[PDB]
């Protein structure tokens, strides 16, 4: 019997700063125990200072991104070159996903950018369209490995201030872009060690008021 | 839903229907009224799959109310029961059938007679002196076979009905949270608030 | 239905400098229902510690069994069993039920009384040994523990530092698992002193 | 798992990777897949890991007792015959797939054995999920009358092919060389091409970060005198 | 939903400094039966693209016709059909990828795995894969079926990453491809000795080699192998 | 697999390919499918390699013990031991074996033992997945009392076609000649037999 | 999930948890399971997160169009029925959505339970989700019509806490709402981890748990 | 069978067990005592598959009574609970396991403490202040979590137990026909005849 | 079923057996499996008789209409119509057809269309359940540019072996000769071909 779905592996990671946002993902593409490509980009600049990644089944992920990029194009045509806000893009994507409620896009989608007040924003989706704005989110194969680390190192969960003994929490100080990129690299380096589908390369897209910037880092190829 | 009973006495029809509604392992409501007035002298109780029951009943209600306005005339219980049967017989061969069993209690003002019709989800109609759906009849029909007379009063009908509910409450494993009882006679439809 | 995930639970063990640590959550459940917040999964036979995750009846059963076997070992050998030897006993005992196994994920931790060398090890339900230097994980949040341990761990940590590292690995892994939590316990083990600490965590 | 066996002039060599997995997760990054049946007979296994150990230790125990009984050094055909008859009896339910190699008074030997009890003979073999990647290298570079140094190179190159191209294989390369008239040399971590890079940050916590409820001393000592 | 009947095995390919190479054997299997021995599975599109196909042969012949019709249609009302507005490898690939993903979304797939190899207008190398699921990826080396497991490891020893491409000559790349085809003949039970090879170079254009054979095979060592363990004779 | 055994004037010859597959992967391309159970009694194996190896090992044990007590066994006797195993354990076995041997009294004999455990004595026998493709060729070209060189050519040509059409068959062609002179092993490589 | 909602003298309380699950994995710690359809209408969510978000936001579109056509706010009864009719179109197609429609209209405060089967029930008190049994236990034993706003908010808060504790697929935080005739009022996000220890000390409950 | 509850207070253990027994669609009995006295200060309630429950309980009873006669000594509740657990853990890997869940309520005369043990059919033992089997805990544990103190009197324990049964009777779909309540303390075992 | 089509110097010959089975019962022992779609374009049918008859009837309709408009169609054109039907309806069909025809320009041509709906032009083709047994024989004995009498003997001998080993094949051997001279039907009975 024909199975229309597949699993191309990979893992993605979105973190929102005070005035910036990052969206990272490994560059490895796989089927079963074989490697298809060591460098197959997964995170895209979709225009209007928005970045997107659809992780899971690559064919569905490429179709969704392709459709959203198209949605952005037609938003400019129909509404006098108005900028598509990150919250408006998120809602639009919900409707793209739910159009296939009975034959789903087999992907975990994340977008990142800036909100209308200039603050960093990350939106996260499930395969059928439920979405929500978040501060921190890992998606894909090694999502369960990375998310607890982010709960601990980004939102300072289970961390208290010494001397008080559990009476006073660690305060929620914001993170710089340099500190975030460290957490991203360490997240993927750790995921590469313990997950077989993760490795080869890491591509990070950083979003600021100045635009979209890229950074690439090698990973273990085993 | 679970249990719906019906009995036709001398000058009225009495319908008793359980109050329980269950989702999962929790009883969400213990005061549910499993019935709709189709016309001033015609009442329909119902039981079957979740959701389908109310949708079907309200759909029938709308059609009979439409007929009443168009002709300025109340259809006989027999005519209503035939209309309902056809809708169920039409439904059973559909893509997704409506899984609903009904009792139709009415008073025919022309003939001055009470009438009780039992119709299952397949479209199986029978006129009866007393009736039930599902497992309800397994416990109650022996009592009704014994005690029922056609010249019974409404009060005697209620007493025989109490005996049926007591037997159900003793020997059924399920808790159906008692019953709402309604009487259909020449003066119309009324609810027995204490039972 | 899956016996390894009916009751829930987790265990993690770490090595440090002249020390080891082993920790476990306290939950016992029937799938979605939480039943006990006092179900400890760590046992000790002399100075050798054993943590067991999986089906609770088999956890209890195996503890009673290794207590039985280590008590006889001691009477005959006239000395307490060592971690390396105990590890082989666990492996042997599990494989003898190869085609009717105990649904468990054991973890051994201890320090050799003669060499002073810290030791940890893990197994699958059928006996395969995993002798790792750094850390061992087991349970329903094993994936979560792997991610935390791999990123937080560094070699040659002192007892009081190792405590913080293992506690945070467990706590944050348990908070991303529905079937783990409801309390936690951490054993810090040195060559001739052992401290046991109950952690404060969210009770949902 | 990627595992190979290569014959040469005066003996035989086997090699293996060092990754063990529980599905897509790596449990051990430095597993030892090269097992010892007797001093000069080494095997290496793929499939169910507990089965490959248990069956290796069992036959190795019986081989040692046999060697003592006969006052002779153990032969590879004995280990082979004992293994296949054991595996055949359990009709594939013991998931042990092995490459067996060694030297004895008869000479140098190289066999493969599958879980159902079938055995094969060869000059070069490969087993595991990375067997195809390794065999591609062996079929490209293997030749007759190899030297010891050429065979170790071919063996480790074959393992590397599996490490890089198969997701079920990774980390380091273990080797064991069995030459005639010599002690067998076990080369643990012969290659180390997958060292984790330094982390960007230290995650060592401030002491007191973790909240505590109760502390207590655990009595591990026996009952005391007086 | 269907099942493949008459099938073609591995298609392998790689990039080199001035272009791309692609190869595939000439066999059409009917299960375990080696039924058809003269099947061409490399299909040129113009003088700048070669499409290599594995999987169901009836679906291959269908795709072969779509491409032939694509060339015809591109020439319609196009004075620059043999120049600026000629078909590019990227155009041909995206068309096929669109078709493959549409067919899988109707649960009626083309049971194939395709590699499009070519050279673009600006001299850039093009090498991309697509299959029955609509899954696409690109890499310095690409291979289908068994070639993915056995050929890629050998070809990745020549071009392990992007920076190795300018260092790789056509003689080295062709040598690696030919060796890979021999290895597949040793080890793939649904392969044949006879195969076709195509080179698309940015300078020398399209070279299409037919009726190639696997040669320099090693079998002599078989004479010494006796029994399955204990047998000496 | 493609296996055959053919009787001729001076004795009998066994022949086989050398391919072993696990699905479409060739696990071994130089397999020896011609196995010895006694000095001049050999068998060709088809089906489950585990089953056929286990059987042939047990048969070799029985004939070694037979010889110790009663002297050299007949080819019929060897085929009976094979049969007794294949028939009584038919529910748990997948083995198709051809037995061939030489006596001075009975000369060359061939017995085939298919899946069920039945025995059939024949002038020549073919078996394996590749045998289906040469039923017509072998029937048309076989003759009784051929010479050694004629019989070698017959087996070579036959297996050449089996290999040509069957993907589960291939590699080299191995042969074993059983006569009064002794036991001769032969081998024929692809470049020789493919061009026939 | 665990959700609840009940009518009382001073309107209707609505309380939900914030957990989301993907097997044993907790995919979200802080998810919003209430939707503000309009200033006098709320909707709880239980089941498939996608189904809950899509259909309740489609309900809000349809409730807004009602206001424009009629120049008047939609009733709670009519809003619940529109939603139940949406569910009846996709009858048996595999949707999973359990919701309470809470609000205040001309008839006073209104509360309707609606599920994927097309069920539509009017009542004073409801609770949906994997932990509804735990919440019902606290509600049934402590509910009155004569509840003060302060005591009522605490009841819904304490009832979710009970479920978050015992049910493995309920927890994270508690979101509170109070519906009045001037509209709904959000009464904050309450972390269960902190709330548990607080309630334990102040109330004396959860004696079995050590802290 | 259906519902069995247990609670350990200051100086006693209280066990409540349903009275219903059902075969097919009929309730055959509404006064069934789902319990056996293992020793003068140890009581075991049980619930599970038909037939297996009583057979297992009586088998355990016989073994403990045999121990008592042999040693002229009553085993501690802890010792009895461990014996029972082992029998169930032995049973789960048998050809046909005994599908029985139990609560063991006992008063330890040595330590002067009440003790409640919950053991399921797999052999999963836990000591608890209050416990239940099957779906019973889903409805009752929230009330017990709220109201339970360890210094409660026997009378306060019964009042909290009444509240639990009332909640079950309201929200459970099944009619379990009330409960038989028994108290285990220093003076032994006695039944509360009015509940 | 055993069917084949062979090209030779003067044109092409189609050949077939005459057995139709329903399990082990022979429903028809004198079947005509050689069917005409045009004057000098014939086909051999294998698989579902209902499917192959329905297809050949539709093809005959298309070529009759082609001829009315555009003149005599090529053998390639006929094979394309077969293909288009067999390929587009592959999910609901079980048909294996060999197409053979004669032009004056292209002379004798043979196309085979197996299950999937692929087309393969060949010098000769074999198909049906009995074809498996003669792959080796036909490969060894086929030559290009044979005479009519040589080609008749080749088909006769080949199908004789197919019939001999395949129980689903048997009866008489029917043949159709397609040349410039015209269309010749042949028949060969068991007593003739069995003794070959
Ligand atoms: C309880 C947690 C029950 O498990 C609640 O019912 C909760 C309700 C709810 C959550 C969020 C928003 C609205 C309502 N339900 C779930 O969490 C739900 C459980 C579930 C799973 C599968 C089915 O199919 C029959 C029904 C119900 N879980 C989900 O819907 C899962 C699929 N959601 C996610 O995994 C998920 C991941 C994610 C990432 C980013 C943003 C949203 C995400 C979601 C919803
Ligand atoms: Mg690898
Ligand atoms: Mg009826
Ligand atoms: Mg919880
Ligand atoms: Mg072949
Ligand atoms: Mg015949």
């Amino acid at each position: 019997q024909f199975n229309p779905y597949g699993d191309n592996g990979g893992t993605i990671l979105g973190i929102a700063g005070e005035d910036f946002a990052v969206l990272a993902g490994d560059t490895r593409n796989i089927t079963d125990y074989s490697i298809n490509s060591r460098y197959e980009p997964k995170v895209f600049d979709c225009g209007d200072n928005i970045v997107m990644s659809a992780n899971g089944f690559a064919a569905d992920g490429d179709a969704l991104v392709k459709r959203f990029k198209n949605s952005v194009k037609w938003y400019h045509f129909d509404h006098n070159d108005k900028k598509l806000s990150i919250n408006s893009a998120a809602r639009n994507i919900q409707h793209l996903l739910y159009s296939r409620r009975f034959f789903p896009y087999y992907v975990y989608n994340i977008i990142a950018g800036l909100d209308e007040d200039g603050k960093g924003a990350v939106y996260s989706f499930d395969p059928v369209g439920s979405y929500q704005r978040e501060q921190c989110r890992a998606g894909g194969a090694a999502a369960s490995l990375i998310m607890p680390f982010l709960d601990n190192q980004v939102n300072f969960k289970n961390q208290y201030e010494p001397g008080t003994n559990g009476k006073v929490k660690k305060p929620l100080k914001y993170l710089s872009v340099e500190e975030v990129i460290k957490l991203v690299r360490d997240s993927f380096t750790s995921a590469t060690e313990r997950h077989i589908q993760v490795g080869d390369g890491l591509e990070i897209l950083i979003v600021t008021k100045d635009g979209v910037r890229k950074e690439f880092y090698e990973l273990k190829r085993d | 839903m679970d249990i719906i009973l019906g009995i036709r006495v001398q000058d009225s029809v009495i319908l008793a229907s359980s109050k329980a509604v269950t989702r999962g392992i929790s009883v969400l409501k213990d005061s549910d009224d499993k019935t709709r007035q189709l016309s001033p002298h015609t009442l329909m109780s119902f039981a079957g799959e979740a959701g389908d029951t109310v949708q079907f009943a309200e759909y029938i209600q709308a059609n009979i109310q439409l007929y009443s306005i168009r002709e300025d005339y109340e259809l006989s219980p027999q005519a209503v029961s035939s209309f309902v049967r056809q809708e169920l017989a039409k439904s059973i061969r559909s893509r997704r059938p409506y899984q609903v069993n009904v009792l139709i209690g009415g008073y025919d003002k022309k003939k001055n007679k009470p009438e009780l019709y039992q119709i299952d989800y397949l479209g199986t109609k029978v006129e009866l002196p007393y009736g039930a759906h599902g497992y309800s009849g397994f416990y109650t029909f022996s009592l009704l076979d014994h005690h029922y007379r056609p010249d019974m009063t409404t009060e005697e009908g209620l007493d025989l009905l109490k005996l049926c509910v007591q037997e159900l409450e003793k020997r059924m494993p399920m808790d159906f949270k008692g019953v709402i009882v309604k009487i259909v006679d020449k003066d119309g439809i009324r609810q027995v608030d204490d039972f | 239905s899956d016996p390894s995930s009916i009751n829930g639970g987790i265990v993690v063990a770490m090595t440090g400098k002249d020390c080891v640590a082993i920790a476990c959550d306290l939950r016992l459940g029937s799938q979605s229902l939480g039943v006990s917040n006092k179900f400890e999964k760590i046992f000790h036979y002399g100075h050798v510690f054993l943590g067991i995750t999986g089906l609770a009846t088999d956890v209890t059963t195996l503890n009673e069994m290794f207590r039985y076997k280590t008590n006889l070992y001691k009477l005959k050998e006239e000395r307490a069993i060592e971690p390396e030897t105990f590890t082989q006993l666990v492996s042997s005992s599990l494989y003898e039920r190869r085609f009717g196994p105990y649904f468990v994920g054991p973890v051994v931790a201890g320090i050799n009384s003669k060499s002073g060398k810290p030791f940890i090890a893990g197994f699958d339900l059928i006996g395969c040994i995993d002798e790792a230097k750094d850390f061992i994980v087991s349970g329903t949040a094993s994936d979560q523990l792997f991610g935390m341990c791999e990123s937080l761990y560094e070699p040659n940590l002192e007892p009081e530092d190792l405590f913080e590292t293992i506690s945070q690995a467990l706590l944050n892994a348990a908070d991303r698992d529905a079937l783990s939590g409801w309390g936690a316990v951490v054993y810090i083990i040195k060559k001739d002193e052992v401290v046991k600490r109950y952690l404060k965590m969210r009770q949902d | 798992t990627t595992i190979v066996g290569v014959k040469f002039n005066n003996g035989v060599v086997i090699a293996a990777d060092t990754r063990s997995t529980q599905g897509p997760i790596v449990a051990d990054k430095n597993c030892a897949k090269l097992h010892r049946i007797s001093p000069k007979i080494w095997c290496a296994g793929a499939g169910t890991a507990a089965d490959t150990e248990a069956v290796t230790q069992l036959i190795g125990s019986n081989i040692e007792l046999h060697s003592l009984y006969t006052s002779r050094e153990p032969r590879v055909v004995s280990a082979l015959q004992m293994l296949k008859q054991h595996l055949f009896k359990y009709q594939g339910h013991i998931g042990a797939y092995l490459i067996v190699a060694g030297v004895d008074p008869t000479g140098s030997h190289l066999f493969s054995i599958h879980a159902h009890g079938s055995t094969d003979v060869g000059y070069y073999l490969s087993l595991g999920s990375g067997s195809l990647a390794a065999m591609a290298v062996l079929e490209s570079h293997w030749k007759q009358d190899l030297t010891k140094e050429e065979a170790i190179k071919l063996a480790s190159d074959a393992i590397q092919a599996g490490i890089w191209n198969d997701l079920g294989s990774g980390s380091n390369v273990d080797v064991c060389v069995m030459e005639i008239g010599k002690d067998a040399e076990y080369l643990r971590n012969y290659l180390t091409p997958n060292v984790r890079e330094e982390k960007q940050k230290s995650y060592k916590f401030p002491r007191g970060t973790t909240a505590v409820l109760k502390e207590s001393i655990v009595n591990i000592c026996d009952i005391q005198e007086e | 939903t269907q099942q493949p009947i008459v099938t073609g095995t591995s298609v392998i390919s790689m990039k080199y400094d001035n272009g791309v190479i692609i190869a595939a054997d000439n066999l059409g299997s009917y299960g375990s039966l080696l039924r058809f021995n003269g099947v061409e599975r490399l299909i040129p599109v113009g003088d700048n693209t070669v499409v290599g196909i594995s999987g169901d042969i009836s679906d291959m012949q269908h795709i072969e016709r779509l491409l032939k019709d694509l060339v015809t249609e591109n020439a319609y009302d196009n004075p620059l059909a043999d120049a600026e507005e000629a078909l590019e490898p990227s155009y041909i690939f995206e068309y096929l990828a669109t078709v493959m993903y549409q067919r899988r979304s109707k649960m009626n797939p083309l049971w194939n795995a395709i590699i499009v190899a070519g050279v673009q207008s600006n001299g850039d190398q093009f090498l991309r894969y697509v299959n029955l699921l609509g899954v696409t990826y690109s890499s310095p080396t690409l291979a289908t079926g068994f070639g993915a497991h056995m050929a890629n490891p050998l070809l990745r020893k020549v071009v392990d990453r992007e920076s190795d491409i300018p260092k790789t000559t056509v003689q080295v790349a062709e040598e690696a491809i030919v060796n890979a085809m021999r290895v597949l003949y040793y080890r793939d039970a649904r392969s044949s000795r006879n195969f076709s090879l195509a080179i698309i170079d940015k300078n020398t254009g399209l070279t299409f080699k037919k009726n190639l054979q696997v040669e320099n095979m090693k079998w002599d060592f078989a004479k010494d192998i006796k029994g399955y363990g204990t047998q000496k004779i | 697999t493609s296996i055959m055994a053919v009787t001729f004037k001076d004795g009998v010859i066994l022949g086989a390919d050398s391919r072993t597959t696990t699905g479409a992967y060739i696990a071994n391309r130089v397999t020896d499918k011609l196995t010895r159970v006694h000095d001049k009694i050999w068998c060709c194996r088809s089906g489950s390699a585990a089953d056929t190896q286990a059987i042939a090992d047990i048969v070799q044990y029985h004939l070694e013990l037979y010889t110790s007590q009663y002297g050299t066994p007949s080819t019929e006797t060897a085929a009976s031991v094979f049969k007794e195993l294949c028939y009584e354990n038919k529910d748990n076995l997948t083995a198709g074996i051809i037995v061939a041997g030489y006596d001075d009294k009975n000369k060359g004999e061939v017995y085939t033992i298919p899946l069920g455990g039945s025995v059939h004595k024949l002038p020549y026998a073919i078996a394996g997945s590749g045998s289906t493709f040469i039923y017509g060729y072998c029937d048309k070209n076989f003759r009784e009392n051929m010479s050694k060189e004629e019989t070698v050519d017959f087996i070579k040509h036959s297996l050449s076609q089996a290999i040509k059409w069957d993907g589960s068959s291939g590699g080299v062609i191995r042969m074993v000649v059983l006569t009064a002179a002794g036991v001769e092993r032969l081998i024929f490589y692809p470049d020789e037999y493919e061009q026939l | 999930t665990t959700t609840l909602a009940f009518k009382f003298q001073h309107g209707v309380i609505a309380a939900v948890d914030s957990r989301a699950s993907a097997g044993s994995y907790i995919s979200a710690l802080r998810m919003n399971k209430v939707i503000e359809i309009n200033p006098y209408l709320l909707g709880t969510m239980s089941g498939c997160a996608a189904d809950c978000q899509y259909w309740e936001r489609l309900l809000a579109k349809e409730c807004r169009l009602y206001y424009l056509r009629n120049g008047e706010r939609i009733s709670v009864s009519a809003a619940s029925k529109l939603l139940s009719n949406m569910m009846c179109q996709y009858r048996g197609m595999g949707l999973s959505m359990g919701s309470m429609i809470c609000g205040w209209d001309k008839k006073g405060p209104g509360l309707y339970y609606v599920d994927e089967h097309g069920t539509r029930l009017s009542g004073n008190m409801f609770s949906t989700g994997s932990g509804n049994t735990y919440a019902y236990g606290v509600l049934d034993s402590n509910y009155k019509w004569d509840l003060s706003v302060e005591d009522a908010l605490y009841l819904g808060k304490r009832s979710i806490l009970a479920a978050a504790h015992r049910d493995a697929y309920s927890g994270g935080s508690v979101n509170l709402y109070h519906v009045t005739e001037d509209g709904w009022i959000y009464h904050g996000n309450h972390d269960v981890g902190e709330l548990f220890w607080k309630v334990k000390e102040e109330e004396g409950s959860f004696n079995n748990v050590i802290g």
